[PDB]
């Protein structure tokens, strides 16, 4: 009864393509390409140059925001492909005006590149600064990460002042750091990232 | 003009799975979150989260 | 009316001049009615000089 | 990813069904007095929103009288979608019709 | 009222903001460092010949992340 209806939910959230642990760097692979289909609203003023109107109005505000459909921060795009409404490739394709507006909508294929964080991932990025209960990071010079003492073992104390870190070797820690990513929380507009250290 | 555009021209929100108009709803956000649009009968509470 | 898909209809479909004949049997419904009709048989009369 | 593949394949083939090309089209070669209305609405509805105007307008403020200056010179870039009540259609440009 | 009226600018999603349906036509396929940095060499060369001045700089940092040093 309620065993095949749960498959509507298990298949709902779980992303298919994983992040395999590639080239033995410790990092997995998280920059991933997927092609999509929009549903644009072309301006009347971009009737003469309809390729510039689709990109500027719906694709230039598309990069560098977390997108709830792909499940990733959109890094970049290239290659708009406006379809046609005459199933006759060529130049003069034709789009369909809404009956009440002068705004005519159409279909576009376009190609995206996003960032793919998951659970069970291990990544490496520079640390900016730290504290005695949390350590913050930067990934790919675009992506934050934070490691807190509830992810950090006990014997790693803190030299106190900017106060630096004390590990079980007694050293302030370097920039680049290997870490395991916990649940990502997209509450703020800035995409916040949580992470762990223990296996 | 005379039955929508100048009497009750309303742009409501429709859930595209259950097919309703009333039961859509602007989300009351978390204090740093952004008010999105979420429906009611497609929405089940978090308590049903078995494995 | 309040937009331009309608202002063209009020000038081309449902205007008065296209509604010259009735759509009942094709008889006209426009026309001068009382003043000028009895006035016009004086200007068109032969003594108009 | 996979079931939109079983959704665009079905739809655009179904959209490819009911098209009637330029050799098979046999509806009227006239502009049927409502086509002339909705063109002169929606062409004038675009020109109000700073759409490019393919005519030398000389002191005209009305989008309607501007759009009646492009129809007189066959300049309007629209394609009429004449449906037939089975669902089919025939696609007709403004250039290939005769304005009465 | 005072909090409920400015939520039209919180979402600020007209049709000139968002596409209506967003359907990934195919599966996600990963792109390597030789492909990303060649993508970021190709696409960022195109948007430099308007706005988007903020996100170009954000992708230059990812560009220098695979060719230089912070
Ligand atoms: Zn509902």
């Amino acid at each position: 009864n309620e065993n095949r209806e749960t498959a509507r939910f298990i298949k709902k959230h779980k992303k298919q393509v994983t992040n395999p642990i590639d080239e033995k760097n410790g990092t997995s692979n998280c920059i991933v390409r997927v092609p999509i289909a929009l549903y644009v609203s072309l301006a009347p003023m971009y009737l003469e140059n309809p390729l510039q109107g689709v990109m500027k109005q719906h694709l230039n505000p598309l990069v560098m925001k977390y997108n709830n459909k792909v499940g990733g921060v959109v890094l970049g795009y290239e290659g708009l492909k406006i379809l046609d409404a005459d199933p006759l490739d060529t130049s003069e394709k034709l789009i369909k005006i809404t009956p009440d507006t002068p705004f005519g909508f159409t279909w576009c294929h376009v190609n995206l590149y996003v960032w793919q964080p998951q659970v069970g991932d291990v990544l490496e990025g520079y640390i900016f600064i730290q504290s005695a209960s949390h350590i913050g990071l930067l990934i790919h010079d675009a992506f934050n990460a934070s490691i807190k003492k509830n992810n950090i073992p006990v014997d790693w104390t803190f030299v106190h002042n900017l106060g630096h870190w004390v590990d079980s070797n007694g050293e302030p820690i370097d920039g680049k750091l290997r870490f395991t990513v916990r649940n990502v929380h997209t509450t703020g507009r800035v995409v916040s990232v949580d992470g762990t250290l223990i296996s | 003009d005379r039955l929508l555009n100048s009497s009750d021209y309303t742009q409501a929100s429709v859930c595209r799975e259950c097919g309703s108009i009333l039961t859509t709803q602007q989300s009351v956000p978390r204090i740093g979150s952004i008010s999105t649009v979420c429906c009611r009968r497609c929405s089940m509470r978090f308590e049903d989260a078995k494995k | 009316p309040q937009n331009e898909n309608a202002r063209a209809e009020a000038l081309n479909l449902a205007n008065t001049d296209s509604q010259y004949l009735t759509p009942t049997s094709g008889s006209p419904v426009r026309g001068l009615i009382q003043d000028h009709i009895s006035a016009g048989v004086w200007l068109t009369s032969k003594d108009s000089f | 990813p996979e079931d939109f593949q079983q959704h665009e394949q079905i739809r655009r083939k179904t959209l490819k069904e009911k098209a009637i090309p330029k050799d098979q089209r046999a509806t009227t070669p006239y502009m049927t007095k409502y086509e002339r209305a909705r063109i002169l609405g929606t062409r004038a509805l675009q020109i109000s929103m700073n759409a490019p105007v393919f005519v030398d307008l000389e002191g005209e403020t009305d989008p309607l009288r501007i759009a009646m200056k492009e129809l007189a010179e066959k300049k309007i870039p629209l394609v009429i979608r004449r449906y037939l009540p089975d669902g089919s259609f025939e696609d007709w440009s403004v250039e290939e019709l005769i304005v009465d | 009222m005072m909090k409920g009226s400015r939520r039209t600018g919180n979402n600020t999603a007209t049709t000139l903001n968002t596409p209506v349906v967003i359907h990934a036509t195919q599966l996600p396929q990963h792109v390597s460092t030789d492909e990303v940095l060649q993508f970021l060499e190709s696409f960022i060369d195109e948007k430099e010949n308007t706005n988007l001045s903020s996100s170009i700089s954000q992708l230059k940092r990812i560009q220098r992340d695979f060719k230089g040093l912070p």
